């Protein structure tokens, strides 16, 4: 028991003031712990108030604590356990398994403070990461080391879309992920701890090239904003001390932002536009800068965003846009078109989504699809009030092919034999921009638009045609 | 609620409205002289409905299958989904 | 202003548009009102003045429906409403 | 005769549609203007009301 | 007991007084400064300690001298209820403001008092038909029930009022109460000789309906209480007479206004868009201290001055939660020349069903509603385009609900002075066949300006005819 023994003064929800002794004091970011009959509490030093009065947060519930009640000071920053044997378990923001797989048999401690890496350690991303989606692959290709970013509305098969990212891209990685959610459903937390015990990434038997944090929401403001930052110092282990290269998988980061806001409000600083936290650039920044291919590893994440009433130009998102590097817009609209993929595919946009680097035919291609569909939405207009005849031969076959490549977007996943029962296909990179070449060329015109509806590649597509006709 | 849940019986639980509820902190919080939050409701009712509904599941079999299910109703007073509440 | 309409009898509105349009002074009459003032009306300028709103609110009415075709009972209205 | 008519009845008929389309917008800019100001307004409150605590 | 005090500070109508004995009077106890104005009634609202308690204070507080004795009468300010307030119009501190001297009283109550408890509820499902031909088509009354108008700026809210209590107050034999909070003195003057001469005053005899009202220049501390005042002299009929009762309120909206001014003042963090964090609570308060008890039934009339027409602010929002019927009236329908203005695509009653007020009813109203949520679509094609360049199974829907529209204006009675027309009041039985027959395009012969102003179907036959000529 440390001799730095503070006694709580003020009891105000999450903020708890302590009163550490004459002389004695921690440090901003340091860790208190108070000895409870509901395990030991630990409060993040955050303020120094002076006159050996401290100003903390709490993580843990607050509830039944007497105010005068003495704290024990950790005397450092939050330090996680990290290992090799932290894979294949569920680590609650405390470092403490809630799924019972035995204690974390630490190899190492690290602080959740760990600071970003310098512009010299970083290397320059040239990576080409595939995922076998036909939209991402051709409209927005992914690269390793990647901050891809999945924005969307209210887990609008978000959930889905991340499922399907682990069950093909995870799996086909020999490195570790590192599956962290934020304040997702613990119903859903389960379902997926089952699933992924299923597709057998989480192998309880044998290793696990991934492992789990889940933070779910019914845990104080707090501890929500440092579930991320302990996730992300496994995954710097991964990618510094392993060595071996990860992808990261955070869920949901407007979460991160919701809970920073409402504990800025507590700290007492006074509310940004739309109550958001003054320090949201910084936060987001510190868990962005972190995450980085560095000389010694790649790390490449995907962060789940939930975009309130789909309006981007809402400043959360809207920070959120600049701070990541692949973004991915996934629309209501298209969800309900009854397209699976869900993306809006003009308003996708990654780092990687050049024209010589994903290739002259790839770009070529690209500008044609782009083309075609931007086409098709501004004839839009003209089909509403004017009517659909009134369009020349030109757009009639261009409109023709759009509805044909709007539905050779659709792609089937195996995520979607818990919706449709449909079994997914994934379609590698080189095969989708050579049959993407031939729709736009017309060479498949002589293909139903229902034949391309809600099924794969070319050879499905063909297949489905001959299914049709006979 | 946890009463159903521990026989395991199957319950319904409906929430009407949780909208009064944030009035309600509101309330509170400022006569308790805490900072205006969001909107004008704390900024930690996010945690008060969020401990609130994860309290609604089907449980484990060990559990002997406690099936209390939850409908929240929040009544949109505008129309306004972009409100906090 | 509608704390103030609350507390006032009648709304004596005037309209930009039609004091630009050569009534100057223009007494909008879709937005003057008069709540209780009539008991002011000199007895003589009652009885000639008898239903005078309810004509211009036909003037009103007429000239919103003649913007196109109007039986002559509706023409002879209007004749007499805008003059 | 009929389809000159017909025309000429499409010109007539979308040129009027035109006048009533421009005092639409000219309505929903005042309606923008004033919504504009309202919700500033609304949201400065909130911030001072915040910042006199 | 003598409690001595000293006025340690009068900022605003919310004076602050430092007792000078240690004895502390509870919150809604009452002192009297003897103001050289006769005296000024203080409530206490909160103790803010050291025998500082900070007192709303209910008459003016212009003059007062700081440091200045205050002693104190305790408790909530007792009004004075009877039988024998029937015709008398009362200030708030319980004196009567139309002069008729000292009110004859047993018993005097204490303005505060407790809204009766969930077991007393005894809840309606009484029918009550007002005769006037927008409410009993969309929201029929109850007898007991709470019914409340969502005006604009006076906008002939009190000539809505007005109209019900000619009508319905003359059909209802039990008392009546007319509260009317910070309203102008014009308008009480017009209620006060209007009364007496419709007799409802008997100045004679003794009347069947009571006032309190209450003048907009009145300082606001004694606006908030007006209302309680209300209460009392309601719960006396209600509750201790038994008598079934009828009560209006307007204007409710200066109850939650005055709150607000005061809730700044007496330390509070106003929010809640500018309004008093108390908003809900008093509210509630109020408008269960108004409720249908296994005694007495009251049937009710709130009237609520949107502010600035945003219906959205919660002083509006939070009344309709304590309400069982609403009749929003708006600008625009006023606008249309309706009269009676209000909104048909606004109204809910509880008393509407197929059950309630019969499946043929409800069929009816059924079709009304959306024909005109059909025509009030349609009212952005008409302008964008023209109406023959719409349907022309639509065009007839439309012309139809132009017609509905127009039908819907009946004539007022107690403004057929104002309008100039003849006042209409058309049976409820009456009013069903009516709109059933327009359903049935009966009358889709005879010109929309036959339908426009005009009471019952026979009237709109008879306006054709005269049209005709």
């Amino acid at each position: 028991s440390t001799p730095i023994t503070g006694k709580v003064t003020a009891v105000i929800g999450a903020i708890v003031d302590v009163h550490f002794e004459q002389s004695e004091l921690p440090a901003i970011l340091n860790a208190l712990e108070i000895k409870t009959p509901q395990g030991k509490l630990v409060l993040e030093v955050a303020q120094h108030l002076g006159e050996n009065t401290v100003r903390t947060i709490a993580m843990d519930g607050t509830e039944g604590l007497v105010r005068g009640e003495k704290v024990l000071d950790t005397g450092g920053p939050i330090s996680v356990p990290v290992g090799r044997e932290t894979l294949g378990r569920i680590i609650n923001v405390i470092g403490e398994p809630i799924d019972e797989r035995g204690p974390i048999k630490s190899k190492l401690r690290k602080p959740i403070h760990a600071d970003p890496p310098s512009f010299a350690e970083q290397s320059t991303s040239a990576e080409i990461l595939e995922t076998g989606i036909k939209v991402v692959d051709l409209l927005a290709p992914y690269a390793r080391g990647g901050k891809i970013g999945l924005f969307g509305g209210a887990g609008v098969g978000k959930t889905v879309f991340i499922q399907e990212l682990i069950n093909n891209i995870a799996k086909a990685h020999g490195g570790f992920s590192v599956f962290t959610g934020v304040g997702e459903r613990t119903r859903e937390g389960n379902d997926l701890y089952r699933e992924m015990k299923e597709t057998g990434v989480i192998n309880l038997e044998g290793e696990s090239k991934v492992a789990l944090v889940f933070g779910q929401m019914n845990e104080p403001p707090g501890a929500r904003a440092r579930v991320a930052l302990t996730g992300l110092t496994i995954a710097e282990y991964f990618r510094d001390e392993e060595g071996q290269d990860v992808l990261l998988f955070i869920d949901n980061i407007f979460r991160f932002t919701q809970a920073g806001s409402e504990v800025s409000a507590l700290l007492g600083r006074i509310p940004s536009a739309v109550g958001y936290q003054p320090t949201l650039a910084t936060d987001m920044g510190l868990l962005q800068e972190r995450i980085t291919t560095t000389k010694k590893g790649s790390v490449t994440s995907v962060q789940a965003v939930y975009v309130p009433a789909d309006d981007l130009t809402d400043p959360a998102p809207a920070t959120t846009f600049a701070h990541l590097d692949a973004t991915t817009v996934l629309s209501r609209g298209i969800s309900e078109l009854g397209i699976y993929p869900a993306v809006d595919p003009l308003d996708s946009k990654s780092r990687l989504l050049d024209a010589a680097v994903v290739g002259q035919e790839h770009y070529d291609v690209a500008s044609k699809v782009q083309e075609t569909l931007q086409t098709y939405k501004s004839l839009q207009d003209i089909i509403a009030i004017l009517g659909m005849d009134e369009l020349s031969e030109q757009d009639k076959l261009t409109v023709e092919r759009a509805r044909k490549i709007q539905r050779f977007l659709s792609q089937p996943f195996a995520v979607a034999e818990v919706f449709t029962g449909i079994p997914g296909k994934l379609v590698r990179l080189k095969d989708t921009v050579a049959s993407f070449k031939a729709v736009l060329e017309g060479k498949y015109d002589n293909i139903p638009e229902h034949a391309f509806y809600m099924v794969g590649g070319i050879e499905d597509v063909v297949a489905k045609a001959e299914k049709l006709a006979a | 609620g946890e009463w159903f849940r521990d026989n395991g019986k199957h319950a319904l639980i409906v929430y009407d409205d949780l909208s009064k509820q944030a009035v309600a902190y509101r309330q509170l919080s400022l006569l308790l002289r805490r900072p205006p939050g969001r909107e004008a409701y704390p900024g930690d009712v996010f945690y008060l409905h969020s401990r609130l509904l994860e309290r609604a599941a089907k449980l484990s079999e060990k559990e002997g299958s406690g099936s209390l299910t939850a409908l929240p109703v929040i009544e949109t007073q505008g129309g306004d989904v972009s409100a906090y509440i | 202003p509608t704390n103030v309409i609350s507390i006032t009898d009648g709304q004596i509105f005037l309209e930009a548009e039609l004091f630009y349009k050569g009534i100057r002074p223009a007494i909008n009459v879709g937005l003057s009102v008069s709540r209780v003032g009539s008991a002011a009306q000199v007895k003589a300028l009652k009885q000639v003045a008898g239903s005078l709103k309810l004509f211009l609110a036909q003037y009103r009415e007429v000239a919103a429906f003649a913007q196109s075709d109007l039986d002559a009972s509706t023409k002879q209205t209007l004749v007499r409403g805008e003059r | 005769q009929g389809y000159a008519a017909e025309i000429s009845a499409r010109r007539n008929a979308m040129d009027n549609a035109s006048k009533n389309a421009g005092d639409m917008i000219n309505r929903y800019s005042i309606l923008y203007n004033r919504t504009r100001q309202a919700v500033i307004t609304n949201e400065l409150v909130d911030i001072i009301t915040g910042a006199s605590s």
